[PDB]
RNA sequence: AGCUGCUCCCUAGCAUGCUACUACCG
RNA sequence: GCGGUAGUAGCAUGCUAGGGAGCAG
């Protein structure tokens, strides 16, 4: 605190009092420096603490809005940030097992069911097209998830059996795309 | 004792003498640093006191024999200090003038955590 | 490194979660079950084998853009 | 803290002293016009005071009734529908056995337990698994605590129902697996 | 959606205490 | 020039109340 008004006239009475008791004049002159100074702090102080709780209210008023504000924010985009956070957690932790499955997502290949994992256990997969059965359906071997799957009973949209010899770009623009594969691990 | 209340008890020299301190369980407050409840952590820059007392939790872990636990305790603070400075940044471009007086400081000053163990108060 | 995975799996299932997917108990039952076993898993390898186990289910509805996620 | 009989001789105190001092006249003008901020205040200090704390104390006086107000109203409120949840909860049992087995009693004091036990009209029963179920209410109608109940309505964890044609043995693993069977009380 | 116990932080209020300078009487 | 009664602003203590958060069983 310094530009305020009051403190031009407790300025102005320290500086009578200094050149006063620099002179070194009477005593009855500082009747008045003391009786005009003190008044000074006085009519001073009375005002520099007024604003100064005022300046301790901006800022406690200042820093709850903030808060107030970045809170409701945050609690806005949970099922959002929350995706993005997470698949840029999976591309950080880069398994060849993960980004196959993840890029065939990207393309089509949609598990029905649950992943297994015993050496027996079923598997259903979808298929949307030729090329992505060719890029992946290879004889009666299947490799998905970075894994060899038996593969057992095809079937199209139709819900038909269909035989897998007949599953060949030539013919195969006659065929309940959607195709339906399942299959067991090695 | 071995432990209790599950704390470990651990004899350092305090100065002239020697005093038993307890230290807790390091995972456990990793943990705690690392999982919580929605807004609570997530955003951090608003939740500072949590550390403050955690790291309070965490002092005794400075007079310890092996390493990495005092290092705990030297990332809460690092962690603080640039929690609190993110903070300030981001309050100066939401207004144009910084707060008056923070004194916040004393928070990652080692210390004021001391002052929680010792016979006076 | 295996924190990583960890706290990965943590991610996934409140992801899980926030689809409502505990509107089949079977369902949910089985996730609940595969991600404690996760967090409790002392090797590296059963972890990712458990782990894509269960990020399939998240594959399986079509709540979730993936190609738009995968904007890299 | 502007009308007031102080306000008025503070004004016509200074009103006086003014006039006085720009005379500039004698130290006795001095003297009665400092006595006027030092005797003209004193009751401006109080009544610019005291009644500035009596506004304080009635403000105060009238929220603490607020809050008593409302706190008192609250508490009708609860009276009102807990009386509410009784007699609705009653509205649902008075049935002639009841009032028959009371009477059997030689006090007319009886054990809780066996209060629902016999004179409940409709069972619930929560199954875990396939075998379980077959050891009891297997079939279409079954017999428990001395008495005859039969089946209608069976629903799922996921609350949908569920015919008892579904519960075979092998195709009970595609269900929400502790079922819900709903029972009546057949005569 | 509990019973406690300890700890930190923020805020208000009251009262005290104290300080001093400003006003009345001695 | 001192003593007693009225102001101010400041400081200290404490007590209450209110609110946030963490740890132990």
């Amino acid at each position: 605190f310094s530009s305020l008004p009051s403190y031009a006239a407790f300025a102005t009475a320290q500086e009578a009092y200094e050149q006063a008791v620099a002179n070194g004049d009477s005593e009855v002159v500082l009747k008045k420096l003391k009786k005009s100074l003190n008044v000074a702090k006085s009519e001073f102080d009375r005002d520099a603490a007024m604003q100064r709780k005022l300046e301790k209210m901006a800022d406690q008023a200042m820093t709850q809005m903030y808060k107030q504000a970045r809170s409701e924010d945050k609690r806005a985009k949970v099922t959002s940030a929350m995706q993005t956070m997470l698949f840029t957690m999976l591309r950080k932790l880069d398994n060849d097992a993960l980004n196959n499955i993840i890029n065939n997502a990207r393309d089509g290949c949609v598990p029905l069911n649950i992943i297994p994992l015993t050496t027996a256990a079923k598997l259903m997969v979808v298929i949307p097209d030729y090329n992505t059965y060719k890029n992946t359906c290879d004889g009666t071997t299947f490799t998905y998830a970075s894994a060899l799957w038996e593969i057992q009973q095809v079937v199209d949209a139709d819900s038909k059996i269909v035989q897998l010899s007949e599953i060949s770009m030539d013919n195969s623009p006659n065929l309940a795309w959607p195709l339906i594969v399942t299959a067991l691990r090695a | 004792p071995h432990e209790f209340c599950s704390q470990h008890t651990m004899l350092v020299k305090q100065g002239d003498d020697y005093v038993y301190l307890p230290y807790p369980d390091p995972s456990r407050i990793l943990g705690a640093g690392c999982f919580v409840d929605d807004i609570v952590k997530t955003d951090g820059t608003l939740m500072i006191e949590r550390f403050v007392s955690l790291a309070i939790d965490a002092y005794p872990l400075t007079k310890h024999p092996n390493q990495e636990y005092a290092d705990v305790f030297h990332l809460y603070l690092q962690y603080i200090r640039k929690l609190h400075d993110e903070l300030t940044g981001h309050m100066l471009d939401m207004y144009s003038v910084m707060l008056t007086n923070n004194n916040t400081s004393r928070y990652w000053e080692p210390e004021f955590y001391e002052a929680m163990y010792t016979p006076h108060t | 490194k295996m924190s990583d995975v960890k706290c990965t799996s943590v991610v996934l299932l409140s992801v899980l979660q926030q689809l409502r997917v505990e509107s089949s108990s079977k369902l949910w039952a089985q996730c609940v079950q595969l991600h404690n076993d996760i967090l409790l898993a002392k090797d590296t390898t059963e972890a990712f084998e458990k782990m894509v186990s269960l990020l399939s289910v998240l594959l399986s509805m079509q709540g979730a853009v993936d190609i738009n996620k995968l904007c890299e």
